[PDB]
This record gives structure tokens, sequence and C-alpha cells, in this order.
RNA sequence: GGAUAGUGGCCUACCAUGGUUUCAACGGGUAACGGGGAAUAAGGGUUCGAUUCCGGAGAGGGAGCCUGAGAAACGGCUACCACAUCCAAGGAAGGCAGCAGGCGCGCAAAUUACCCAAUCCUAAUUCAGGGAGGUAGUGACAAUAAAUAACGAUACAGGGUCUUGUAAUUGGAAUGAGUACAAUGUAAAUACCUUAACGAGGAACAAUUGGAGGGCAAGUCUGGUGCCAGCAGCC
């Protein structure tokens, strides 16, 4: 039940703690898709990529969980954003065990504050640990991109290169609801 | 056809392109 | 004295005798064909994906086979994980009633069994 | 701090396991226990 | 179920705030099992690792 | 795109595993000598095994054929190296008649257990695999080491290794700053 | 850190670099390692070999501490020292300044958009200019 | 005789009627690249071999050609077939069975990383180039070695004056999984080997996967549930 000629946008909202950085992560998205870096941002915010896809973003209010429900209830893209030097927390958990439940949508991970690890041998090990629990959560062999530094406002170009070329030949599933 | 997901797949579109041509 | 011969030049007749006899045996033409897997429940597949049909003696259910159609019962072990499967569920069988179900919905009944994982719905 | 931190119960996500004994770990101890029980059973029989 | 990572049980004749559909509300649910398929046996409390049924009033 | 390097697997699991008479006596052997598992008894038996058959061909073979006494020759002197035979039975009716329990007990656990200083062959073990054991004057931490004949009498402590000296370990640093900071005022 | 013993043994003389090759071994019973700068430091004082024409390079220390083997080398007259060895090495050694150029892929990349010019250049800039200026 | 680098029905003009085969010619099938090799065996056999080496063929499918010592070359050219990109609608351009990477189902699996330091290759050439190749990253392919504890004192249970088990009992030793100055390592790193310091009583620094009358081992263990026109009647 999908149209052929015009679809609607596709929805992608990031889900992620309060203080983990999903503002510059929609905001590198936009600039590289768009040539023009935007501020302020609040609410959805539609752009076009290709020749024929469009998405608009949504940022998830952190704290609430009602919106948060709604947000899983309605996305169809999940960019969901983890600490890298924190671990999993509370917020990603509900939200994964709320999305199962109410239909899972394409969860794509995404794991920020990497340059915060002085050593590589923990950064190895702490990016292996996350990869095998995101793997347990979602599907198994399922990719999660690796962000490096905030050093001007937002992240390195080829991380987010990466990100825009996976998102912008994926495919989804026909939820039920 | 070959497989029965096949054809009750063929069958929905089916009646999706009569639909959308009756459109 | 026996059947065969037993000439020193004589290996073409055995040889011949021998291609000729081995069509006679089972094992040789169902694996020379390649129609040895249609006796198995299965098919050629070890494992078949199917609809949960309907839930069924109690712990057994009515599980229809997406790839040929035809509709078979199946076992769910640990009696309680019988209600993870709901209606109309995608579920991956394997022979035990002789087929039981293993994996519902992608992921593993002992993943649910023990918590480990959850149904995505 | 109010970050909201990781459970034990949900990061290395044993659920429903039985309880094993400590010596469950090593195999050493464990088989030198069956070979102790082995031998006080073998010294009470062969008095 | 009582969800595999809650750390408490619920209790009959509490207030849960359940998301079904679009909708989301608080409703006073109460936990039955059965007794036997003879009967809807009232339960007080909630099963630790089992099912059990639940009526509530709502859309 | 270049040379395949060469790999062995060492064990073999028997077909018939858990019958009484191998698992209780596959018990005896695990209980007496420290093994941890299973593994080591069929790793042994394997190269028994090897030995066997090595033995078996070279005795089909006739007396004097420069093959089978070259290759006699060496075998018993490895395995007299080692310390598997003894200096009097250098034959190979003799090699044919070896058991597990030899080789078992040529390991560096029982042979740093036999020579004392260790006093259970489960101490032995963790004494090795705590970094203790020098061999000559080279640290070995390798519980299977086999050690040669020529090489039994080198066996002592380490030059690190607390217990020959050398500035007492950790633990005891903890118990004398404690006892210093607090004991001692 | 009591003492350190430095044994060059294999010593094989090579006058075709004008060298002397050898595997160096050292006794070092409590402290931590080589500190190769220092051993270099004392290789050079061993035979009479003005230290910078010194080149150890390659190391490994024996299982249990205490011994480490390596192969090393010695020259002679600093300036073939510097004609014969190995870039990366005379760096290490800080002999020589480690020269900035860009990563593989930019350098490949500025290959391939020199290649779709034919000359200098300058005329396609003039063209382009005065195409797209007016 | 032509053509070929050259032999040759390779082709042409002429002339004979020959050539293969039940010792299987010819046609058909092959989920058939071949060999070195791999597995199971005591031997004979049987099965596998796309794949680290050698040979052959191909560069979406036919066909033709230039250059050059060497190509019927496709990271060379021309045309046809099928796909398919750009635009101002006139025209131009294309070939991942190279290295990464993506699609091929809505059910999934390595990095669009670093470098020529090693091995070699190319040139006018010690110097430049090399996704050939090496380095690191990545799903337990397969394979090797190996941690998760060792020694005691006290009270009961023992075998019974010298030998063991149990304990929300206790005493000090020893050590690496990790963290980390340093040094080594390396093209620069990561890691290994070495090491100043931190790091263990619930060793929480928290080992798993199955099964139990059999077969080829370990329950004549316990409770609960559906039914009975069987006894009693709600135990
Ligand atoms: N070190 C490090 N800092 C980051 C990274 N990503 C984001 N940050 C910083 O984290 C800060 C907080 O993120 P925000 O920009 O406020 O985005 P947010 O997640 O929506 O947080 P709120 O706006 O408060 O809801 C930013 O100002 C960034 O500077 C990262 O990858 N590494
Ligand atoms: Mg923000």
């Amino acid at each position: 039940r999908t149209p052929e000629d015009d679809p609607p946008p596709f929805i992608v909202a990031v889900v992620g703690p309060p203080g983990t950085g999903k503002t510059t992560l929609i905001r590198s998205l936009v600039r590289r898709m768009t040539k023009s870096t935007l501020n302020d941002i609040q609410g959805p915010i539609t752009v076009v990529s290709g020749k024929h896809r469009r998405l608009t973003f949504l940022e998830c209010p952190a704290d609430d969980l009602n919106a948060m429900i709604d947000i899983a209830k309605i996305a169809d893209l999940v960019l969901l954003l983890i600490d890298g030097n924190f671990g999993f927390e509370m917020e990603t958990m509900e939200f994964l065990n709320i999305a199962q439940h109410h239909g899972m949508p394409r969860v794509l991970g995404v794991a920020t504050h990497l340059d915060l690890f002085k050593s590589q041998s923990t950064l190895r090990a702490s990016k292996k640990r996350l990869k095998h629990r995101f793997w347990t959560e979602v599907y198994q062999g399922a990719k999660l991109f690796y962000l490096s530094g905030v050093i001007n406002g937002r992240y390195p170009d080829r991380e987010i290169l990466n990100l825009s070329r996976f998102i912008s030949v994926m495919k989804f599933r026909p939820l039920k609801w | 056809y070959d497989t029965w997901y096949e054809l009750q797949k063929a069958k929905i579109s089916k009646q999706l392109e009569i639909n959308n041509i009756e459109y | 004295g026996k059947g065969k011969p037993r000439g020193l030049n004589s290996a073409r007749k055995l040889r011949v005798h021998r291609r000729n006899n081995r069509w006679a045996e089972n094992n040789y033409k169902k694996r020379l064909l390649g129609t040895a897997f249609k006796s198995s429940p299965f098919g050629g597949s070890s494992h078949a994906k199917g609809i949960v049909l309907e839930k069924l003696i109690r712990k057994c259910v009515r599980v229809q086979l997406i790839k040929n159609g035809k509709k078979v019962t199946a076992f769910v072990p640990n009696d309680g994980c019988l209600n993870f499967v709901d209606e109309n569920d995608e579920v991956l069988l394997a022979g035990f009633v002789r087929f039981k179900v293993v994996k519902v919905s992608g992921v593993s009944l002992l993943a649910l069994w023990k918590e480990k994982k959850e149904k995505p719905r | 701090d109010g970050k909201r931190a990781i459970n034990y119960q949900i990061l290395k996500n044993k659920g429903l396991t039985p309880k094993r004994n400590k010596d469950n770990r090593n195999s050493r101890v464990k088989k030198r226990k069956k070979y102790q029980k082995a031998q006080k059973k073998l010294k009470s029989v062969r008095a | 179920r009582r969800h595999r990572w809650h750390k408490k049980i619920l209790k009959t004749n509490d207030p849960l705030v359940l998301s079904l559909g679009w909708r989301r509300f608080q409703t006073l649910p109460i936990y039955t099992t059965t007794d036997s398929r003879t009967r809807t046996r009232m339960l007080k409390y909630t099963p630790e690792h089992t099912y059990c049924n639940a009526a509530f009033y709502g859309p | 795109p270049r040379a395949p390097r060469t790999y062995s697997k060492t064990y073999s699991t028997p077909k018939r595993p858990y019958e009484s008479s191998r698992l209780d006596a596959e018990l005896k052997l695990a209980g007496e000598f420290g093994l941890k598992n299973k593994k080591e008894i069929y790793r042994i038996s394997f190269q028994l095994s090897k030995i066997r058959r090595a033995a078996r061909d070279l005795l089909t073979r006739d007396e004097k054929d420069p093959k089978r006494l070259f290759e006699g020759n060496a075998l018993i002197r490895r395995l007299v190296r080692v310390g598997v035979l003894s200096e009097d039975k250098k034959k190979l009716d003799y090699v044919l008649a070896l058991k597990v329990e030899d080789f078992l007990e040529r390991r560096l656990q029982t042979q740093v257990y036999k020579l004392g200083l260790a006093k259970s062959v489960h101490h032995a073990r963790v004494l090795i695999t705590q970094r203790h054991i020098a061999v000559g004057k080279q640290i070995v931490n390798i519980p299977s080491f086999m050690v040669r004949l020529d090489s039994e009498k080198h066996i002592d402590f380490a030059p690190t290794s607390p217990f020959g000296g050398a500035r007492p370990g950790r633990v005891a640093r903890r118990n004398a700053a404690r006892k210093a900071e607090a004991s001692g005022e | 850190s009591d003492a350190v013993t430095i044994r060059t043994r294999k010593v094989i003389s090579n006058p075709l670099l004008a060298r002397k090759q050898f595997v160096v071994d050292v006794l070092h019973p409590n402290r931590a390692n080589v500190s190769k700068d220092e051993l270099r430091e004392k290789l050079a004082e061993v035979y009479k070999a003005e230290k910078d024409a010194v080149s150890v390079f390659g190391f490994r220390t024996q299982f249990g501490g205490g011994k480490s083997v390596g192969f090393g080398l010695v020259y002679n007259s600093v300036a073939e020292a510097k004609k014969f060895e190995p870039t990366y090495r005379l760096v290490r050694y800080g002999l020589a300044e480690k020269v900035e150029k860009a990563s593989r892929q930019q350098r490949k990349q500025k290959k391939n958009r020199d290649k779709k010019i034919f000359g200098t250049g300058k005329r396609l800039a003039k063209k382009v200019a005065r195409r797209n200026a007016d």
C-alpha cells in the first residue's frame, strides 16, 4: 500500500541519551546532503536526496517516554545513537523494546564520543562489545557507524558520507500496522 | 507458478495493479 | 566356477557388467539423478519456513508450509512457549508429528524461553 | 550524574540459566574432587 | 507477562499506563489465570516468569 | 597467493566415548597426574598411536634394512632423550609395548612435583602457570613441557619468581603497607 | 638496573657497503629493556664508532626477560652511513627530517586530475576564464 | 597453386572414393576447466578437487581490427544485440569474473582503512610507480598452547593413635585478565615479548552447552494439570 508516483518522504528519527549529540548528527547529515550549514534545529526537517528520495529528520525528546513511544510507533528509519565511552543506557534499551513490540522499523546504530578513549586497545574492545550487544538486540551482522570527533561542531566527512550513502540506497519493509 | 509465496505475492500485485489501472 | 569370467584379458566384460548392474541399485540411481530428496518431508532443505495457521495435541500447532502450500503439525518445545506463536507467524521448522518449531519470527525459541531476546513484531 | 547507567542483568544477558557451583568454572578442581571421592570409595571398599 | 528486566511484579487493581494502537492511556487491569480451562481464577499478583491473562476497560 | 602453512590436529575424540572402563581409566589418569580435561589423554594417545604405527611399519621391515636401522635408531634415540624408554630397553619390541603413563610422567607438572618444592600436583600446576619455573635459566610456564632427560637436573626457581628471592611480590607489599600505615602508627 | 652486558656475535665485515654486521645480545637482568639509544651510545663507544654511524634496528626480548637479542651494524666515516642507510632509519636516529606529503589517495587523485589536461593548461585556464567571466 | 612465421584440405582449380565403428563410431546429457592434491579406509576401491602451485579459457553476448617482438588485448579501437548515464533535444559517453563498496527477498555478515618498509615487477631507470604485494580492522572457517585458583589453622563427619570431606569460620602468600610512565616492536602505528606503579574472598575480576530406564554413562527422585458413568462422595 505504498504509492508509486510520489512516495512520501521516509521519516528518519534520531534517538539517544540527552547529552550524547544528536543535533550535531542531523546537522552534519543536512549539511552533507545540501552543502548548506543550518543551525537551531527544531521539529521535523525535510531534505531531498538523489532524484526520488526525501528524508524528514526528527529529533527525539530524550527525557520523555511519551513522544518517544509515538516516535517508535511512527518512524520508518531510526538512527539510534550510543555514547561509546559511557556504554549502553536505559533509554536505548527502552526504545528498542518499544520498537520491537510495536513493529520494528529499520534500526541503524551510531556510536559517538569515541575520541575520549585514550588507548586503541580499550577502543577496539569497547567497539566489539557494543557491536555484539547491538547484534543481540538487533539482527546479527547489523552494521553500526563509529563517529570520531566533533572538531568543528560536526562529525568527520567520511563517516557522514557513509551514513548518507547507506540510507540513500536502503529499502524498507511493509509493517502490518 | 513455481512457489506458493510467489503466486500469493503475484495475486496481491495483480489486484493492486487492477485497482491502479481503474484509478 | 562362479558366474563372473576370470580371464587375464577380460577386464572389459567385468567393467561393462558392473556399469550395467549399478543402475539397479536404489542409492546409485537416486544419487545420480538428483531425486533422492523428494522422499524427505522438507524437500531438499533441512529447515522449512511456514505460517502458524491454527493452535491445536495441546502442545502442537497446525502450520502451513509456504513453499509447497501443504499444512502439517508442528511441535513447540517448552509448552509455555506455545504462547509465543500467536497467528500467521513466520516460523522456521526442523524435523522432530514429525516436525518441530525452531526459529519464530527470525529469532530462536531458546532465546525467548531463556528470555535472552524478544520477538520482533 | 543524571545519566541512567546500564544494569548487570541487562548487559551480560544470562536469563533463566540454572545456578551452577563455583567449581563448574574450572574443570581441574572438579576432576580433582571427583578423583578424590573415587579414591575415598576405593579406600573404603579395599579395607 | 512481567517484563524480564522490570525489577518488581505488577499488582491487581493498580494503574498501568499502556500504549495500544495509536492510543496511550492509563487503565486499572485485573490479572487472571485459568483454573485449567474451567473458570477464570482471579490472581492478586503477577507471576514472575509466566504469562497471565488480563482484563481491562478501554477502547 | 602465497605458500600455505602446515597444520594438523593433535587429538582424536574416541568413537566409543563413554564406555565405563576407558572412562574411569582416564579419570584415574587425570586425577593422579592432575590433568585439566580429557584432551590431554587424547593427545598423548594420539602421539602413542603415531609411535606405535611407526614401530609396526619398521618391524614389518627386514633386519639390517638401512631404512629400518636409520628410523629405528632415530626413534629410540629420541624417546631415550625425552625420557620415556629406559636405557636398557632400546628395542622396537619394547616401544611397541609402551603406555601413556610414561608420557604423562615426563611432563613438567609431575617432574617439578616429583623433585619436591611443590607438595602436590595441583600446587605444581599453579606454580608453573603463575610464571615461576626456570628450566636451565629460561622461565617456563607451560605445564606440558615434557622435560628432557639431560635437562631434568636444571629445574629450579627463577631469578624472578619471589620464592627465589629478588623483591617479594605484590600482596606482600600490600601487607607491608597495611602494617606500616595502620599497625605501624 | 645494576649493569648491562653487550655481546656482539656473528660479526661479518662488509666492505661492500663499508660496515660491520653483527647480532647483538644484551643481558639486562633488572631494568626493563634495551633503551636502544643508550645501547647505540655504548655500542658506539665499543669499537671506535662516532655514534651517528651506528645502526641497531632488529630487537626481540627473550621470554622471561633479562636477555634481548637483535641485529645491528656499525659504519665508518659517517658520510656513507648517510649514503647506505634507509631513509626511515636515518629519520629514526635524528639524522634526517621526516618529509611531509599528502596521503596516497590525495596523490593518486591529483595524478588523475593532471592526467586530464594536455600541455601546461594555461591556454585552457584563459579560455574558461574568458568564457565564464563574460 | 594461394595464404601463413612456417607444416598442413588452412583455402582454391583438377582427379580419384574414400575416412570411423560392437575393441561402441556418431548423436545426447553433464549443477564437466584439467592436474598436482584431499578424505575414508588394513588392502582394493569410493567420493571430492570453483579455491595459495602449473596449464587452459574469458572479460555482458557475437564479429572484426590497429599498434607492436609478442594481443584477435577489452582499466585498446569499430560495428551489431541486450541493458544503461548526461543534458540546452543538436549530440556525447559506457562495461567491478582487479581493490574496497552497493543492489539482486520486506529477513540481513569484512574496511569505500594505512603503506611501498619487506617479496618482487616495470622504465630512459640505485631515486619514480605498483589496491601486485605487505600492514592493521572485521561473524569462534579450520588449527596450537592455556587462566577461572594453591597452601594452611579451628569445629563436626569419618577411615580411626595418622589420613580425608563439610563449613554465609579464619590466616597470610603467589599471579595475570585489565589500567599504564617507559622501552622494544613497526614505513608510522596496533598488538606480541619486557617492565616502574594500580589491580583478588562471594576471586561478584560472577564458564558454557546439553541429557538422565536402555543404546554405548548418569533418577525403583518430588509436586502440579485434563479425563473417568472404576471405589468413596467434595478429603
Ligand atoms: N567528544 C565528543 N563530543 C561530542 C560528540 N558529539 C557531540 N559532542 C558534544 O556534545 C554536546 C552535546 O550535544 P548537543 O549538541 O547539545 O545535542 P543533543 O544530543 O540534542 O543535546 P541537547 O540539545 O541538550 O538535547 C555538543 O555540543 C558536542 O560538542 C562526539 O562524538 N565526541
Ligand atoms: Mg542538541
